[PDB]
Parts: structure tokens; C-alpha cells; sequence
């Protein structure tokens, strides 16, 4: 019953500002930290800013520090992103995401739900690494997939699916728990700096891009290069 | 029901050289972040192991503010899993570290022309620190294979080095300073909580 809706997407000018709104719905909104999470086209998830349930915490990435803010409105139940100064490398999709835990839980965060996003064209840390880059294989088969962190990050390793065209959806989170509604084929492992996530009889409807995160070291989150499962 | 105080730790005069870092354990007070969050001027704020954005929500045992004064292309360093003349021989973290670290620019504290000789690093050490281990000996260092039973000379020199910050220095070159928060979670009762 979670539902993310972004707005306020646009083809605009290097220089000029957009402000994106993300309406909230079906959870308690003033309980959760929320995040903004883009996606130039063609390429990987990048995080873009985080704030806490009331406002009083907000971090930014640096290619974003000083030319975007993050508001938000607990009566309206809506998050907000104010870009000014944008440039051509902020076309991207835009996702908002609910964060994880509760306010008072001290583990490190995560994305638990995203909406589908908005668009933007503009006109004219620790690093993970995903093995393998894209992959071919059958219905019924297992699939593995590694990610490597280049610094220990402990157990705050999440895996998120991507089908094409939609919101990335998490599958595990904590290096190998699983998120409610995610089928039982969907496994993770792994601790440190190495971790696999395995899909233990494929199916149809898990033709999709994997990425993993890790959630330690914050700000930034950051995401791996994904891995693309293809079905032959 | 008292503030804890991390005007003390964050806004003192002078910090200490980061051989000789400096420890406040903050104990049996209400840790009110709000006015590091506020602030647009550090230059790192970075948390391990715990949420960044909630820490005026949260409980701790205890909380340890460790302050120090390093170059600016060494905060790096002040990380888990990290080398280097300050990781290796000044202040080294743990590999599983839970807590946050925050950085700022303080060229213009602890510079100044012809050179700030006051802030010290250890440049020369027989082994690698152990995690907040402190090493404020100034014994002579042996660099030839000839003992200096504690006299200086050729080849025996003395174990700590003078940064020297001078103001027109480059950035990664100028002094930052540094505040280290450790975060207990033991299962004592919890004696440190923000004000929410």
C-alpha cells in the first residue's frame, strides 16, 4: 500500500531551476527519512540526497553540494528537490525513496520503496563492483552474481531489481535478508568486501538489472555498476 | 538533563597534534547534533555503521569525541581500513569503526606565515598503531643499523615532525581539523541521547 508519485520533470536549459515533488501515500510519512536517487539515461543508479523524518538532517552528493536542496512537507505528506544551476549532467530520471527503519533505530539506511520517477533533460566514498556485467541464461537456471566492495563495509550490502522501464524494487537487504513479498529463489551472502547474490531457479519475470548498495559509510550511499539478467 | 558538551570539543582554541589526540568522554547528558547539522562548512561529515541523519533520535552507552589537527589530504585516512603516517602511526581506527567523522578547513586558526610549529605528527615508528591506541613517547628513532641509546646524531632522529602550516600553502596542504565520534552500543542502560 506504499505509494511514491514524483513530479515535475522537464526538458529545461543549463542554468535554470526545477523544483520536483514527490507525493507520499500509505505509510506514516513524518516517520521515515526519505532520499532522492537519479539515473542518467544508459547508466546506474547514483544517490543524489537524504533527509531525516523532520527536516533537521539533510545530506547532498558533491556533484550536487550547493546547487540543489531537499525540503520536504510533513502535512502534505510530500518531498521536495529544488535544482538550481542544473547542468547537462543532471539528465536523469529522478526517484524518490522511503527509507528503512524508524527514527530511533541506529542501523545504516536503506532504500525500501521508490516511486516510478520523473524526468529531466537538460539541453545543450566507497566503490562496489559488480561481476559479471550482463549475463544470458535459461528459465529454471541459478544465477550468480558477485559484488565487491573496495572497503570492508561489514553486513550493510543491499540488493536492488530494476526491471526495464520501472522503479528499482529492493530484493535483500542487510546482505541476506529478504524484503517482504520477495520470492524465496532470491538469496544473498556475503560479508566484508564480497558478496553474492544468487537466484536459485530462474523465471520469466526476473529479466531485470541487479544492482548492490551499500549502506556503511554515509553520505554518500553508493550503488554498484549493475548487472544485466537476460532470458534466452 | 545537562547539554553534552561538544562546544568544548568542536569550538576549543587550540586542538592537539594528532600524536598526542585528545580524548573528552561525553557521558550522562542530552547530545544535541542540531548544530552540526546546521552547519554548510565542514568539509567531511561522514558516519559508519549508523544512520548520519538520525543521531538527535538516538542512544548511546557512552560517546567518545577524539580531536586533532592533520593536513588536509590525510582525512582519508581517518577512516577503518585505511594506511598512511597518520592511520599507520598516529590514529588508527578500527576496521568495524561505528561512528561518524567530521572535518573542517582550519587554515585560518592554524596557519600562519613563516609556519605554524606547534602541531606535531609522528613520522617514524617500529610498528603500526593499534586501534585508538596513543603514542606520546619520545624516544629516538633508529634509522641506521647502529643504536642511539637516546641521543640524537646521524641516523637517530627524533620520532615526531613539525607540519609547519603556513596560510598560502595549497588546500590539500593546509591544517583541518578533526573530530572523531565513537558510538557505544553496549548493553548498559544508555547514558547519552539526543533530544528527541
Amino acid at each position: 500500500e506504499v505509494h511514491l508519485v514524483e513530479s515535475g520533470g522537464g526538458v529545461v536549459q543549463p542554468g535554470r531551476s526545477l523544483k520536483l515533488s514527490c507525493a507520499a501515500s500509505g505509510f506514516t510519512f513524518s516517520s521515515y527519512g526519505m532520499h532522492w536517487v537519479r539515473q542518467a539515461p544508459g547508466k546506474g543508479l547514483e544517490w543524489v540526497a537524504v533527509i531525516s523524518h523532520d527536516g533537521s538532517s539533510k545530506f547532498y552528493a558533491d556533484s550536487v553540494k550547493g546547487r540543489f536542496t531537499i525540503s520536504r512537507d510533513n502535512s502534505k505528506n510530500t518531498l521536495y528537490l529544488q535544482m538550481n544551476s542544473l547542468r547537462a549532467e543532471d539528465t536523469a530520471v529522478y526517484y524518490c525513496a522511503k527509507e528503512f527503519y524508524d527514527s530511533g533505530n541506529y542501523r545504516p539506511e536503506l532504500f525500501d520503496y521508490w516511486g516510478q520517477g520523473t524526468t529531466i533533460t537538460v539541453s545543450s566514498e566507497i566503490v562496489l563492483t559488480q561481476s559479471p556485467s550482463s549475463l544470458s541464461a535459461s528459465v529454471g537456471d541459478r544465477v550468480t552474481i558477485t559484488c565487491r566492495a573496495s572497503q570492508s563495509i561489514s553486513s550493510y550490502l543491499n540488493w536492488y531489481q530494476q526491471k526495464p522501464g520501472k522503479a528499482p524494487k529492493l530484493l535483500i537487504y542487510a546482505a541476506s535478508s529478504l524484503q517482504s513479498g520477495v520470492p524465496s529463489r532470491f538469496s544473498g551472502s556475503g560479508s566484508g568486501t564480497d558478496f553474492t547474490l544468487t537466484i536459485s531457479s530462474l523465471q520469466p519475470e526476473d529479466f531485470a538489472t541487479y544492482y548492490c548498495q551499500q549502506s556503511y559509510s554515509t553520505p554518500p550511499w553508493t550503488f554498484g555498476q549493475g548487472t544485466k539478467v537476460e532470458i534466452k | 538533563t545537562n547539554l553534552c558538551p561538544f562546544g568544548e570539543v568542536f569550538n576549543a582554541t587550540r586542538f592537539a597534534s594528532v600524536y598526542a589526540w585528545n580524548r573528552k568522554r561525553i557521558s550522562n547528558c542530552v547530545a544535541d547534533y542540531s548544530v552540526l547539522y546546521n552547519s554548510a562548512s565542514f568539509s567531511t561529515f561522514k558516519c559508519y555503521g549508523v544512520s548520519p541523519t538520525k543521531l538527535n533520535d538516538l542512544c548511546f552507552t557512552n560517546v567518545y569525541a577524539d580531536s586533532f589537527v592533520i593536513r588536509g589530504d590525510e582525512v582519508r585516512q581517518i577512516a577503518p581500513g585505511q594506511t598512511g603516517k597518520i592511520a599507520d602511526y598516529n590514529y588508527k581506527l578500527p576496521d568495524d569503526f561505528t561512528g561518524c567523522v567530521i572535518a573542517w578547513n582550519s587554515n585560518n586558526l592554524d596557519s600562519k606565515v613563516g609556519g605554524n610549529y606547534n602541531y606535531l605528527y609522528r613520522l617514524f615508528r617500529k610498528s603500526n598503531l593499534k586501534p585508538f591506541e596513543r603514542d606520546i613517547s619520545t624516544e629516538i628513532y633508529q634509522a641506521g643499523s647502529t643504536p642511539c641509546n637516546g641521543v640524537e646524531g646521524f641516523n637517530c632522529y627524533f620520532p615526531l615532525q613539525s607540519y609547519g602550516f603556513q596560510p598560502t600553502n595549497g588546500v590539500g596542504y593546509q591544517p583541518y581539523r578533526v573530530v572523531v565520534l565513537s558510538f557505544e552500543l553496549l548493553h548498559a542502560p544508555a547514558t547519552v541521547c539526543g533530544p528527541k
